[PDB]
């Protein structure tokens, strides 16, 4: 999703379901390759 | 980059809702039967027997 080859339009926004696996978010918070990162209700690093 | 100023202000204005308007809070704490008394209430003492 974050590194997709060709994204979709805005009216044609794609959705990808994720489940039954582990998700390492700490690598994203420390990636330093994003213009903005905002999490509502929960801290970004507390997602782990 | 991942650094934030923890101090933020309140939106106390005359147009916001009661969920945001300023509420003058006054928290009264005290200890009871822990030391000799200093404060008392509007009472009337009397003689001894």
């Amino acid at each position: 999703v974050f590194n997709a080859t060709r994204f979709a339009s805005v009216y044609a926004w794609n959705r990808k379901r994720i489940s039954n696996c582990v998700a390492d978010y700490s690598v994203l918070y420390n990636s330093a390759s994003f213009s903005t990162f905002k999490c509502y209700g929960v801290s970004p690093t507390k997602l782990n | 980059f991942n650094c934030y100023f923890p101090l933020q202000s309140y939106g106390f204005q005359p147009t916001n809702g009661v969920g945001y308007q300023p509420y003058r809070v006054v928290v009264l704490s005290f200890e009871l039967l822990h030391a000799p008394a200093t404060v008392c209430g509007p009472k009337k003492s009397t003689n001894l027997v």
